[PDB]
């Protein structure tokens, strides 16, 4: 599945964090779990650390086609995975590869260069 | 191998019990009862006898119920008081496992 660099964090609905929160691992937002469906289940696995965490449904639903990738749009530190669906939703997936530094006009978040559009893609991706 | 394992999952706190046998993990290659404190009972050489005239700590978060089982391959000290000190260990296991 296409694979990116994350924990779960807590999703956060609203209250931007980005506190701490291990799940040290990596969230992969993929095709659900049956690599299939529109929805995008968020893989989650360390060969990590995670502070025994996971704060993921073994891997995390999307509701596909309004997905949008806010960048870390209402920005706070550095990177998480920020999903913003209904800015209720909000999935929020711990920063814990930070790569490249953090870099402006991508997610304006500690990793993006590459994980933006592959998070930018993969809430857009038609697969 | 001796390692503290756990009866439960495992933090691998280790410990070396240490009661005294007449040192044969100190006989081995380069390249008997005292009840004392063995030096060291962690992994290693042991020995199925020098496992055996090795006992625990009762001191530590965790022990067996077996009252030292007696066989080093086996391990597991049996976890008494977890999320707590006697810290943590890990391996390559609980690196992939």
């Amino acid at each position: 599945v296409i694979k990116f660099r994350a924990g779960v964090c807590e999703y956060n609905e609203d209250s931007r964090l980005c506190t701490p929160i291990p799940v040290q691992g990596e969230i992969e937002i993929k095709p659900n779990e049956e690599e299939e469906l529109g929805f995008w289940d968020f893989e989650w696995r360390p060969t990590e650390k995670p502070v025994g965490r996971e704060l993921d449904p073994i891997s995390l639903i999307l509701i596909p086609g309004e997905t949008m990738w806010v960048p870390i749009k209402s920005s706070k530190s550095g990177r998480i995975f920020a999903l913003v669906f209904s800015s209720n939703e909000r999935y929020f997936f711990w920063l814990q590869e930070k790569n490249s530094g953090n870099l402006p006009l991508n997610e304006l978040s500690a990793k993006d260069k590459e994980i933006y559009n592959k998070m930018i893609g993969v809430l857009n991706n038609s697969s | 191998t001796v390692i503290g394992i756990r009866g439960s999952d495992q933090a691998i706190p280790k410990f070396q019990m240490n009661c005294y046998a007449k040192e044969d993990a100190f006989s081995y290659p380069r390249m008997k009862y005292s009840s004392k404190p063995y030096k060291v009972d962690n992994m290693t050489r042991i020995l199925p006898q020098q496992s055996r005239y090795i006992s625990f700590i009762k001191d530590d978060r965790f022990v067996p119920v077996r009252k030292f089982k007696g066989n080093n391959g086996v391990v597991v000290l049996r976890d008494r008081e977890p999320k707590e000190p006697v810290a943590l260990i890990e391996t390559v296991r609980q690196m992939k496992d």
